[PDB]
């Protein structure tokens, strides 16, 4: 529960991304021209006035005060968004002259700053690109088995997606076996973009190959993931980091907003949207509220404004 | 080979068309084009230096300067703008150096040296130069000079026919072209000079033994920029040695 | 520069449909494919010759990579696009 | 083919094309006007209006281009850059662009080519003996063909300057060292008609030697 | 680099120090 405060360069010499401060003599640690990397650049509010005094007083940017007790990722996005009217924003740069410990953002991209360079654009859609994400194992399959298309209907929906430019991005928590099966029964590959499985588990971190099936070019579903939490629950979250990770991996740098369509809501650690699905033992064809409900929650930034 | 191909086909697989060409002739244009402009820029650098000189008073025609031997001034003058041109080339920075140098005219054969016409002596408490005004004039003798003559050429079908099918003080050429031998001479010069005024005496007994090795400090040495030596071809008759 | 002689911003249409639509009737026998491939060989070649005419490398590669590229069918469906019911 | 009628699509496209170019008092043969020095402004306001079309097309809804847009004519090789005959730039608060003129004619000057052996339509004696039997306005093929190519010209353009006016000079100089972000993409939204943009339409790649 | 301000530190004290003299 915070005031908050930002920078907003004049000079946009790169655009989208932003950064986190621990300091305000942070800028020293940055030294010269590179804060010209970095469109916005939050700090936490000042306890003495004469800092923010300062801070009016200097021209060199712009800046905006702002309130937000919400200490969450979406809501503080949101809430940019907001003050800026820009529908998206670039990752958050992290240095070694380790960040403010405002650790409740934890499962995030975090980029080591030099990357800047390393960011290309990319080709994969020419709109600014919403995304879903996806489960397998018990998400919008029938719960028979042998699973079945819910409805054709949504078999084609899914190139449909393609106009509005929706990336499809499964995530199976299952093994890649049934994937493996899955693919040869059903060309939802096809249709769809981006597979990856092996998702169920979180091992106990601690500092102390698929293509031969049908000669596929599919990814090594490594063990990415980290304890992250070290704590007494059993919660396996989407994790925004892999995602993201794989993303660049398809060089996609930004994106408009990402829903995740699944059957566990605890997995959702303030996505943007949640569309916890119906399980069924039978092809419902249920698809089409979900459909406008998707859709409205696009329609929510219309407005210039999620709400 | 390179008889590049090329295919182009619609939409459907409706109809395939093939070409087939070959970088020569565009390589041909390119080497033209290039040695054109660098020409050019190294004509532009001649007319540069030229006029550089031609603020210097000229009383006289270049060569009247040497048929005189009462001055020194007007010698020592030029030579110093001379060599201040080369390290300008050398150094895109006009500067100023140890600012007290001086020089003097060898005027008898019995003092001339083999070889060289221009000498420094790095350090006699401070750097100072001589110079062989006879020798200089003896390529003065610019009697030798005629243009009417005819370039060698070899291979012409494949690589000079191409080349076939393109296209009050106001003084004559010749007296111009002639300041092309001090030039290239003062560059000769100016090669030890740097490199003693660098580098040990050693290596000032060295590069006078003979030139030669010199090649070796140059590498890396270099500023990354050619100087007045572009036609490839500089040679005579070797194995006719007859030793 | 100068070179603009800015702020004439007509948004033109100039309905002759049916004019236009009798003075095409005339160029449908041309072979479209043959003569499209006139253009498409002269801006390669064009384009090729430049870089030659300023000494530059060239990567013919990226030029095929990039340029004209080929996307893939896959749909099973069929969508709906603009046409005129003329008359 | 039964696309035949959408290659006649694609051939009134261009029909339209031309006929606005003939709308906007099209005084010569174009070739003649760009081979002339004078009208230099004629010949970028003719740009500007191509340049509303082209837009227009991909994105019907918005009827407004833009306000006002700078111009400049190059003369010289040492003006331009292989490969780009068409520069956008931003100076100081300013949009302009610049175009070279001279490779521009020099592309025109080699549309030499013309009808060689090729598939072609039914032609029987149930078709023309029927007719023989019984029952300016002039543009040849190659002439045709000019305005085609020019218009195809612009699209690259087009795709670079709606790249710069969203993504500004860095994302510029991203599209510049690698056109690849073009990559075989139609993902877009609906109003960019992605499909309908001519880059589908015919592909090409070089049989590479060796 | 993570050193590289203290250079420019470095520079600046060389700075103090030469526009006194």
């Amino acid at each position: 529960q915070s005031k908050w405060i930002c920078l907003r360069l004049n000079d946009a010499i790169i655009k989208r991304h932003v950064l986190v401060l621990s300091e305000y003599a942070d800028l020293k640690y940055l030294g010269f021209e590179k804060y010209k990397f970095f469109e916005y650049v939050i700090f936490q509010f000042c306890n003495d006035p004469q800092l923010c005094k300062i801070i009016e007083n200097n021209y060199n940017y712009c800046m905006q005060i702002f309130k937000a007790p919400a200490d969450d990722m979406r809501d503080i996005r949101h809430n940019i968004k907001r003050a800026f009217k820009t529908p998206v924003l670039g990752h958050m740069c992290v240095l070694s002259n380790k960040p403010p410990m405002y650790s409740f953002l934890k499962e995030w991209f975090l980029l080591p700053h030099y990357k800047v360079v390393s960011l290309k654009s990319e080709s994969l859609t020419w709109g600014f690109p919403h995304v879903v994400v996806f489960d397998l194992d018990s998400t919008l399959i029938t719960e028979e088995e042998q699973v079945e298309i819910r409805d054709p209907f949504v078999y084609d929906s899914l190139q449909e997606l393609h106009e509005m430019g929706c990336v499809l991005v499964l995530w199976s928590y299952g093994s890649r076996d049934h994937v493996a099966h899955s693919m040869r029964d059903v060309d939802l590959e096809g249709y769809f973009d981006i597979i990856i499985s092996e998702g169920s588990t979180v091992q106990e971190e601690r500092s102390d190959i698929v293509d031969y099936n049908l000669k596929k070019r599919f990814i090594e579903n490594k063990f990415v993931f980290d304890i992250h939490n070290h704590r007494s629950d059993n919660n396996i979250p989407k994790s925004p980091k892999i995602v993201i990770k794989y993303l660049s991996d398809k060089n996609v740098n930004f994106f408009k907003s990402i829903t995740l369509v699944d059957d566990l809501p605890t997995n959702n650690y303030a996505y943007d949207f949640y569309v916890k699905v119906k399980r069924c033992p039978t092809p419902v064809q249920d698809w089409e509220h979900y459909h406008n409900e998707i859709i409205q929650n696009i329609m929510d930034y219309e407005q210039y404004f999620i709400k | 080979c390179n008889k590049v191909r090329t295919v182009t086909e619609i939409v459907n697989s409706d109809e395939k068309i093939q070409k087939t060409y070959e970088l020569a002739e565009f390589d041909l244009k390119n080497l033209s084009s290039l040695e054109s402009y660098e020409t050019l820029k190294i004509k532009l650098a001649l007319s540069k230096y030229m006029a550089m000189l031609s603020t210097l008073e000229m009383t006289q025609p270049l060569l009247e300067i040497f048929r005189n031997k009462a001055d020194t001034r007007q010698i020592a003058a030029v030579v110093f703008s001379t060599l201040a041109f080369i390290h300008n080339r050398f150094h895109p920075l006009v500067t100023n150096f140890t600012n007290k140098m001086e020089f003097v005219v060898t005027e008898t054969n019995d003092t001339s040296i083999p070889g060289e016409p221009i000498l420094f002596t790095e350090n006699e408490g401070v750097l100072l130069c001589s110079v062989d005004r006879p020798s200089i004039v003896k390529m003065l003798s610019r009697e030798f000079d005629t243009e009417a003559l005819v370039n060698f050429e070899n291979d012409n079908c494949n690589v000079r026919i191409a080349k076939t099918f393109g296209a009050d003080f106001s003084i004559t050429e010749v007296e111009a072209t002639q300041y092309l031998t001090l030039l290239l001479t003062v560059e000769h010069a100016y090669l030890h000079y740097y490199i003693f005024k660098n580098y040990g005496v050693f290596e000032y007994c060295k590069s006078l033994t003979d030139h030669s090795l010199f090649t070796n400090k140059l590498r890396s040495t270099m500023s990354t920029k050619t100087s007045n030596l572009l036609l490839s071809k500089f040679k005579f008759t070797i194995e006719d040695f007859d030793k | 520069p100068q070179q603009y002689i800015n702020s004439g911003t007509e948004i033109p249409f100039c309905d002759d449909a049916e004019f236009l639509n009798r003075l095409l009737k005339h160029i449908d026998p041309y072979p479209l494919s043959r003569m499209y491939y006139n253009a498409a060989n002269t801006m390669f070649y064009t384009t090729m010759e430049n870089y030659a005419v300023s000494n530059c490398k060239f990567n013919i590669e990226d030029y095929n990579n990039i340029f004209k590229v080929m996307e893939n069918i896959r749909k099973h469906s069929n969508k709906n696009s603009n046409d005129q019911d003329e008359l």
